[PDB]
């Protein structure tokens, strides 16, 4: 939620949050591991 | 130009009359764009309908 917060923040220009745009930058390289990621986790559940 | 922010594709709309050519996308922030599909140049976005 703070992820798609700090987007529409952006949006608006108005303000942005201080030290939160370190986790909005890699945010996108978090959206691709999370994904990545689960690849994995699912087929361990279903291989247990 | 240089500013290029991504907004949500909010509705899409698409018709028989208007053809295959035109497809009307609206947005977050209120804007409404057009997409026409080419064989050329894999899309364009034509109009700018309330900018």
């Amino acid at each position: 939620r703070l992820l798609k917060e700090v987007k529409y923040f952006l949006l608006l220009r108005l303000e942005v949050p201080t030290t939160a745009k370190d986790i909005y930058t890699k945010a996108e390289t978090y959206r691709t591991q999370i994904v990545a990621l689960d690849m994995i986790v699912d087929n361990y559940n279903h291989i247990k | 130009g240089e500013n290029e922010e991504i907004i949500g594709g909010t509705a899409l709309e698409y018709n028989v009359e208007a053809g295959p050519s035109k497809f009307l996308i609206g947005t977050e922030s209120g804007s409404i764009l057009t997409a026409n599909k080419k064989l050329k140049k894999p899309v364009e976005i034509t109009t700018r309908y309330g900018l």
